[PDB]
């Protein structure tokens, strides 16, 4: 039932994938490490992602749709510079030794400003073994993630703390939705919109963003 | 923030050999850069006589601070002092673009001829 | 029979501005497979959901591209157009994508007669990294041209050039077909199944990888 699928995935050495249901017939997606991957029912035939929807007016990143869950899921793991007046809410996939990463953040009070509420997620681009990971897990780990983020990104070195926080999620989930530089934006809909944007283009295209979609 | 090419497609590298001069090369698309500091070049079986870094221009990052940068292209000449057959040199580098993008590190191996010393 | 069940997904092709294009079966139930010059993609039957290739049979013992299984049909069209370097005592035929301009396509053919010594046969088809917009795509069409192929591309990689001379052949659909391959860089190997085994690799490393390849392919 789920026997042939897991049979299959054991023996490509993806056992440890999780199994959700795929809006085509006999197929179901499954989530790894390092991307989404499409496989019938009876664990014969495996196509990696990402699926389209192509039915209404634009295609939807229909995988990036469903992978929201997995980011709803995150939400308590998130460092969250919300704006006084929330006009928008993106999430950000950020790596602190990117220099667009630091530029994007020190004009976080801009963005703020401008009503864009900025959730991070961390994705050091540099893999899951570098000192970026171990500084982000750091950061991660802190009682005040968002003054510890903000002392690592001005320079300053933070306390590496131990937590239940695994930056490896975050990374994962990154790869599944298609991330392979930083910083990357993540749209409230799953959209994957890639590097940084000013406060004012970024405001702009947002809203240009919600009459495409509305 | 607009169209990010994949990085090889961004950063073309290649290499010629002609006995113990070689050449790495890089042909770097418009709105691109590689960090000079990023390139490491590792020999295997191989002895390197020496590596001239042309020089680059001057870019400014939060995070690597002043640094010098290769746009277009880059030609970096590698002398070969001795090479045995199935030498190789892991070459990795760093790029990112304009347009507001870092991308991960890259590794490469580059395969030797082999090459001669007395 | 295409054009009645083909209606839906035909209508998808033309709403995405899939200009040309190639609608086939695929071995997934309700799916389609639509060959493009820029890829292979999987379409439901509704025309509803795309995928893009490659698409694997993981039933049997290694798990197998049956995208370009069903590739190796266009790539034994091109047999006439390829550029072989027979081993006397042949062992394994590799088909090559390559790109005279690439270093790592120069160290391959550097070492044709090592890859022929361990009964390696090579049969070359011409890859333009750069695209068709390319003078790679120029001077290699001057080889595919030449009287002695052969001796056009041991002279080209060797250090010399020809006048260029267009004929019969087009590389145009060398490219179209590595691309659905799922070739990028060059020297792309491509097994007798279709296997796509990316990149350059020594002779004696290749002869080992193939008799490996074979046996765990027919144990």
């Amino acid at each position: 039932d789920d026997a042939a699928i897991q049979q299959t995935l054991a023996k490509m050495g993806i056992k440890s994938s999780d199994i959700q249901p795929a809006p085509v017939a006999g197929m179901k997606t499954v989530l790894t490490n390092s991307g989404v991957l499409y496989i019938t029912d009876d664990g014969k035939h495996i196509i990696q992602g990402p699926m389209y929807d192509v039915s209404g007016t634009a295609p939807v990143n229909v995988t990036n749709k469903m992978l929201l869950k997995q980011l709803n899921a995150l939400e308590k793991e998130m460092i969250v510079y919300k704006a006084p007046q929330e006009k928008h809410v993106i999430t950000v996939f950020t790596d602190i030794t990117c220099g667009y990463s630091h530029k994007l953040h020190e004009q976080m009070a801009d963005y703020n400003a401008l009503g864009i509420t900025v959730r991070y997620l961390a994705f050091p681009r540099q893999g899951l073994d570098s000192d970026a990971e171990k500084e982000m897990k750091a950061i991660w780990c802190a009682k005040d993630k968002n003054k510890a983020f903000d002392d690592v990104m001005a320079g300053k070195s933070v306390a590496p703390a131990s937590c239940d926080v695994d930056i490896a999620d975050h990374y994962a989930l990154g790869v599944q939705l298609g991330v392979s530089g930083t910083p990357a934006v993540v749209l409230s809909n799953g959209t994957l919109v890639p590097g940084y944007q000013p406060p004012k283009e970024m405001k702009e295209f947002l809203d240009e963003h919600q009459k495409m979609t509305s | 923030r607009s169209q990010f090419v994949p990085a090889d497609q961004a950063f073309a590298f290649d290499f010629q050999q002609n006995q113990h001069d070689l050449n790495l090369t890089w042909q770097i698309k418009d709105g691109y850069y590689l960090y000079r500091k990023q390139i490491r070049i590792t020999p295997e079986h191989a002895k390197i006589a020496d590596v001239q870094l042309p020089q680059g221009v001057w870019h400014e990052d939060e995070f690597y601070g002043k640094s010098e940068i290769y746009r277009d292209r880059l030609t970096l000449p590698v002398t070969i002092n001795q090479a045995s057959a199935g030498a190789t040199l892991t070459v990795t580098y760093q790029g990112a673009a304009d347009a507001g993008f870092c991308y991960p590190p890259e590794t490469k191996t580059v395969p030797l001829s082999e090459v001669v010393a007395n």
